[PDB]
């Protein structure tokens, strides 16, 4: 029988992070976010 | 599980475990021989668990067993009961992963949607959720009861 | 998408040819039934939510597929399919008022058969909700507005198998 | 090039949103002068009121260097 | 046509047809009857409209009929009585659909950028919509007229 | 409103009314005399129809006047018959309006959550709503009927 | 925005009170007039270029501004200006057809003082041409479409000023 | 964000000292409160719909605000109202776990006066029902917890008044 | 993703039965190598820079590759050869967490293949180099470790191969 | 800090925190306390462990305390023990937050940049981190050390 | 941005005045300066690490701001000053190329007094630093470019204070 990770599937959400900048956030948090943008536009999968 | 979770959030950052992740890793496998004893407990006890629950849920709402209301019927009762049943399973797969992950893939998500178009009041089945706490809470030892209501809380909260 | 109307406009201009009486006549035909299709599709929307649960109870629940291990089985699995039942209404709907099957080909018909396959989700069931669902709305609809809304359902039925 | 430095605030009247929006809801920002027209539009469409509107860099009125 | 139009921003906002839209389709269908007279109208009395504005034309623009315009010579002054002809064939689709969209596809979507290889000049060929407009409105019933002028106006509007 | 609505479209095509908007602009400017008597007629009867409605939908739902339901109680009945009025007052301003527009801002968004808090039943709101137009439909000719049904069966559509 | 008919039922709405014969009887005003406004509008948007070019020759051009040193020198600021010659027009036409002023308020209105002054675009030579345009336009519409129309015109220049 | 551990944390760091007893006794006093602060926090989670409800009850409903031409009137702007209640919950949950003040700062206070002055809240009815919630949670959670739980709700009422 | 726990948990779940003794059995397995992976993961994670230079040093290097003309000659090719290093051995680790293969096949596995085919990269080295990582891998995680961290090499190897 | 981590996820999600995230809360809360003896301890034998670290260092490294390395000379081979120094307090902050994160602002982030300024080997830097550790883990018990070790490592590898 | 053969040119585009004999001198001197220019560009860009390293010496380094508690302390807030010691050196290099100190008003200088406040940036150290580097700049670039360069350096320095 079908089981949970069948259709979509569970993994494609909870790879999805909404990231905001905060202008009071820490460099970290904020730097996390910068490497996500640069990672989606430039295709940098490493990440970072 | 707790695992999985670590993992995606290490994946989104793109870097390898943190030391603090990892501890909280430890910590996991030394609570699991402790969790896994409290699924068993309410496994045995699930049928009278489910029982108890209902008689609870339907004297807090007579209106879902009246003719007006969705469980009315020897058919329809069975079915609410069928429910009350699924989510216990899945509160016992919570307890073992030590996280709500696998609970809300089966249960929480869409929820809304299915019981809409069931037209079961969601406000119920939040009581009966509640109720199923209180039966399981009694048969739990204290600590352990606390950790199974943190799983019980979190039905509860998806759902109302 | 294409309607009716347009449908006879494009022939015309492929061929280049002014309107004719011909065509003419075929356009007339269709402002005859429009009003009734109006009628239709009011009565659709408004009885929409109603429709998908009626037909979901004659073939989704109480069913292999709704108990674990079946497609159904799973709150997120339960809200797709009640999602896809809605898409396919709402297109019946849209076909039924352009008196075209253009849209349902272009819009839902179009790589259904691959995704479903990929998914996993059983066609043949769906298929069953679609005719459902067109008994259903057969009756809400009356009958002369019926017969122009199950040919849209058939289409659809005939497209997915 | 020349840029503006804008002030907005825009409400959410087609949905509710449960995500923070006060990001999208007040936001002071630098435009460039060319996409600024279609930005205000943007915000005009939204029903939106642009509270401020100032040219950052640039001078006004420049024929060349613009 | 107006369905097609209706339909169209229904699926974008991914709603049934709103009241208002359906409203819009009933009275369409009413009116198309006396569309297709209208339409039929224009066809029978083409050659003379398109001949009439024509010659209009000219008399308004000796340039285009000159040495150095474009419309001079025969076999160029055919062609621009064959473009008129098109666009009159246009406005008879339009007025059937209720729409400018059939209209829109097949003549005012890079018709600026056709003529301007062509360098035929584009404010002479609407001052020929518009002559087409004034011959097919002197044949039309007023209320008629003021239908078929909304569609040679869009025409002339687009050709600016 | 109808024109609101041509003019939105036109503002984010960045384009001037189609020949087409403006012939239902044109339609609706002669509907609105018919439509402004439907609505004084509803505005007249609207006392009685908001009575008639709220007795029909007590009869069709016990339960919701009932020491469990919402509705319950002199101050809550006062309440659900309060909503049943401003739910007819949306729909008059529908009418001269000739769009569900002015309706829906005021009533239709939010509304799955407003009662949701509430805990008020939206499938009985929207019995209400069925109730309210079977009366409407009475005092209404029939024509008349049919487009007061429009309005009222979005409401019922809208709040499923 | 809003529209005649939605400003007398957002007031109505506001105060909570059902629709009464004094706001029917706006409501039936404007029924009247929108036939010809809708007629009015026609005529607009197929003379909107002409419209423009005879307000920017009885105004705009030939003067200070198109010459060197002017604002509307260089071809760039002279198509900037035509294209907000015709922003105007547009927006005038629809608060035409809507009968209410409060689109102008909404989309061009607002945010417009501030940017011109940052630019330096010169606001009274703007309402000059706006002036024009209401001008050219009344000529065109005809009588029972010009005081109509003017009133539009006239809200947008005193916005400006 | 910070918290309370960060918080004294980062005094040393400005400071360059190591860390002392004296700031131990800080973070050792933080680590005590904490195992009250997750039952807090758990409690609230659970009720937070009824909290909400209550609170609403207590102060918003029944009222101008929700009568035609108040700021809670429509079923848009009443969704409004609950969505920001439900924020307010969420983040003084976040600052009792936190046991600091600083995210509130960060993220619900910094520019809401702003929008609310825009938007036309009114900012004494909004405070009046933060006040509401705090009391229904005072209840819920205890009264060890409530002392706690009061400061966030309090911090987050100051700051918008 | 998949993890051991889940793994049975989702076996159970299709079959719909509650969790059982020979279940929990292969979940108290999972409990006590857990402690080993959490270390294992820690030594990898430290060490991973000079891991992937062992490795390079084993295979890569001092070959025909690096030589020009060779697929990993250019500063910017033998970057990218190590980035992908890099990212093998980070999957490993995570896999070797979770006890689970899936992730590997999810994330890492997944069109590797054919976009290596495209690019020309060598498949036989780039698993010569997978494996040369395991050894290196092997030595500092030690024994009982290297056995769990030998199966998620394999995997991947097989996996590109 | 464990906390300030657990949250910032949950607002991400606007959602209240789960039950695994409020798990590991409570017995980061437990730990705290023999966290707080952990670094206390090294803080009291901070002055030592720095001195250690730096012989090894030297030792391991000659050329960088030689009249070409950066290292040598007196101002020079004081800088070299005050950056030493201002890692181990690093470190301690991040025992009691339980998280990286602390140390991860002041410590590894443009440590690169500064130090390439500098003209300081990073490879050498790393080193003496590792010494710092085994003079720490020495004096610490052994489940003390192996909490300290992962504090220690992560700037290893940061670096 | 400007450059001084533009500046010529927007000059007299504004007048509307063909180039004259007098302009063409300003635009002959410029072309003279430029060779001398383009040389001590191309030294700057060589030795710019260099530069940056020898003024932070002389003025950062050593000193409180590197100390706990100083603005420069933290690795994070180290390297920040140095990326904008970069800045200002290669923004400089390009005026000097240019011929004009308009490119460092519409990049560096506005609104960085400004965004230094809130920050707590000192300017008057910053001020300190840029003087620095004009003096080491001088002395690579050699006399008859170094009065060039020090125009540029000095028009930063009296923007910033
Ligand atoms: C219900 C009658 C049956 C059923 C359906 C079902 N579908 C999915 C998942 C998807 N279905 C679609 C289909 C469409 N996308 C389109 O654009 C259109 C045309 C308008 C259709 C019909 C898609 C793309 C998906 C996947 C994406 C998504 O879910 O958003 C599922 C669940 C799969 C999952 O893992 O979520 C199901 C259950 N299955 C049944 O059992 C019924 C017989
Ligand atoms: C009991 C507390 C309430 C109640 C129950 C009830 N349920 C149904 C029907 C269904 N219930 C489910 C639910 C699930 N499917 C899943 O995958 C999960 C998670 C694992 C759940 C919880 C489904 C799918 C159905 C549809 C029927 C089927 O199983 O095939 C009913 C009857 C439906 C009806 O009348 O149409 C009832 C009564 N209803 C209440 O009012 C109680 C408060
Ligand atoms: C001559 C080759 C062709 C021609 C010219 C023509 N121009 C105008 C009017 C204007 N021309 C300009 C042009 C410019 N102004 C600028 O700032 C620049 C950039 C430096 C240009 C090129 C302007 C602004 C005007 C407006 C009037 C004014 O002088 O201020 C006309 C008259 C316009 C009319 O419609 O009557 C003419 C005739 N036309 C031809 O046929 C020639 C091939
Ligand atoms: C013509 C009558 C006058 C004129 C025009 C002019 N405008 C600009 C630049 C802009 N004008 C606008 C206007 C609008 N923004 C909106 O949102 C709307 C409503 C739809 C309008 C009308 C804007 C935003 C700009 C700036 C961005 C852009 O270029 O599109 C210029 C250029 C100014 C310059 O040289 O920098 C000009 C010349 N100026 C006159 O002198 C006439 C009186
Ligand atoms: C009657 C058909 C059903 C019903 C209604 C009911 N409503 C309330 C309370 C409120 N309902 C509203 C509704 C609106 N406010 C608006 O702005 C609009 C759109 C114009 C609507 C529809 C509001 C705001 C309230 C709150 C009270 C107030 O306004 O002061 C109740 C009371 C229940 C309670 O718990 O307070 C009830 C009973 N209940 C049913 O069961 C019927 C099916
Ligand atoms: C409820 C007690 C009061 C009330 C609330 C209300 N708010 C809005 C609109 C908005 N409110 C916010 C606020 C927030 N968004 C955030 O992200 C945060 C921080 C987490 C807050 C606090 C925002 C941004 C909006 C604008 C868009 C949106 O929907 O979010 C309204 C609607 C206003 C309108 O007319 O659209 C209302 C009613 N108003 C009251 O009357 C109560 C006293
Ligand atoms: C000499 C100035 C310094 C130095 C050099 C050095 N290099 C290596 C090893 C390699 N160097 C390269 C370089 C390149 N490959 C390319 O494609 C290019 C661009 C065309 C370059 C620059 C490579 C690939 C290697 C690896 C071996 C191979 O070629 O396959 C070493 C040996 C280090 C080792 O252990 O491999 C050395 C010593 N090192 C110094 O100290 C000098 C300052
Ligand atoms: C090193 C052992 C071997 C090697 C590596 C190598 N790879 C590339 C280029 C690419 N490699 C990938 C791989 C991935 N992209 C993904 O998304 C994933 C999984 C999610 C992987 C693992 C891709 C897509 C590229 C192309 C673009 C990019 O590099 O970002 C190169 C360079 C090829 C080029 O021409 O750019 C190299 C050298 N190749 C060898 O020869 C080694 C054996
Ligand atoms: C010792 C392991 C190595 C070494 C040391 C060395 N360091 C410097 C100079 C500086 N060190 C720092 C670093 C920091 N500032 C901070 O705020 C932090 C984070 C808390 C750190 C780590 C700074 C700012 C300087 C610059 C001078 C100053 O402190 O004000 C030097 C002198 C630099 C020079 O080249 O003159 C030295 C020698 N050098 C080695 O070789 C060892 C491996």
């Amino acid at each position: 029988g079908q089981s949970v990770e069948v259709g979509v599937g569970t993994l494609r959400r909870q790879l999805e992070h909404i990231y905001r900048i905060a202008p009071d956030a820490t460099r970290s948090e904020k730097d996390v976010a910068i490497n996500a943008i640069y990672r989606q536009v430039l295709d940098v999968f490493a990440g970072i | 599980s707790v695992l999985t979770k670590a993992i995606v959030n290490a994946d989104a950052e793109a870097r390898y475990l943190s030391p603090g992740e990892l501890d909280r890793i430890k910590s996991f496998v030394a609570s699991g021989e402790r969790r896994l004893r409290i699924a068993q407990t309410l496994t045995e006890a699930r049928e009278r668990i489910v029982k108890q629950a209902g008689d609870q849920l339907f004297q807090k709402r007579p209106d879902v067993v009246s003719p007006g209301g969705n469980a009315y019927g020897e058919k329809m009762t069975a079915l609410c009961l069928r429910d009350l049943d699924y989510y216990l399973r899945l509160v016992t797969y919570g307890i073992v992963a030590g996280d709500v992950t696998p609970i809300e893939e089966i249960g929480i998500i869409g929820v809304k949607e299915m019981y809409n178009s069931l037209q079961t009041p969601i406000p119920a089945v939040a009581e009966g959720v509640r109720a199923m706490k209180n039966v399981a809470t009694s048969l739990l030892s204290g600590d352990d009861a606390a950790e199974a209501g943190f799983y019980f809380d979190y039905l509860v909260g998806a759902m109302q | 998408m294409q309607d009716a109307i347009t449908a006879v406009i494009n022939n015309y201009d492929v061929q280049g040819k002014y309107l004719d009486g011909a065509a003419l006549d075929k356009l007339k035909a269709y402002f005859t039934t429009g009003a009734v299709r109006v009628r239709a599709a009011a009565v659709i929307s408004s009885n929409a939510t109603t429709i998908i649960k009626e037909a979901a109870a004659k073939a989704l629940i109480y069913s292999d597929l709704t108990r674990p291990g079946g497609n159904m089985y799973t709150t997120r699995r339960y809200a797709a399919c009640i999602r896809d039942m809605d898409y396919f209404l709402r297109y019946a709907t849209y076909a039924m008022l352009a008196g075209d099957p253009s849209i349902l080909d272009e819009r839902v018909l179009n790589g259904l058969k691959e995704t479903y396959n990929s998914l996993g989700v059983p066609i043949a069931a769906t298929v069953g909700g679609i005719q459902a669902m067109k008994e259903v709305v057969g009756g809400l609809v009356g009958p002369d507005a019926a017969k122009e809304a199950s040919i849209y359902f058939d289409y659809l039925s005939s497209g997915l198998s | 090039s020349r840029y503006f430095k804008v002030t907005a605030c825009i409400p959410s009247l087609k949905r509710v949103r449960t995500g923070r929006e006060l990001q999208n809801t007040f936001f002071t920002k630098l435009v460039p002068y060319e996409n600024w027209f279609t930005e205000q539009q943007r915000i005009q469409k939204a029903g939106g009121k642009v509270l401020s509107v100032k040219l950052f860099t640039g001078v006004q009125g420049a024929n060349t260097g613009v």
